[PDB]
């Protein structure tokens, strides 16, 4: 899912009764991985610990 | 049926409100009887003027 922003009209606070604020919310949804690690060639440059 | 007026108050920014429920009550009224009664004789209705 790509980002969906949706807008939240009351906010509430610590005894359940609202604040007079609002707010916006926004997500979106991916993942990814290797599939074969033999592939690629990767150089690494150890330093002096 | 009688009320009270909603009770205010002076809030700043990002403060939750206080719970305002207005109290009501109800007059009532009852309906009581009077009479009154004055005989009369058949000689004296008819007799007197």
């Amino acid at each position: 899912i790509g980002m969906t922003v949706e807008f939240i009209p009351h906010l509430f606070g610590t005894n359940r009764r609202p604040n007079g604020s609002r707010g916006w919310f926004a997500y979106y949804r991916m993942g990814a991985d290797v599939v074969n690690p033999n592939a690629f060639r990767l150089l690494n440059v150890e330093t002096a610990s | 049926v009688s009320s009270a007026a909603v009770q205010w108050s002076w809030d700043a920014e990002f403060e939750e409100v206080s719970d305002d429920s207005p109290e009501f009550g109800q007059p009532e009224i009852p309906v009581k009887k009077a009479q009154g009664f004055v005989p009369i004789s058949i000689e004296a209705l008819q007799d007197e003027a």
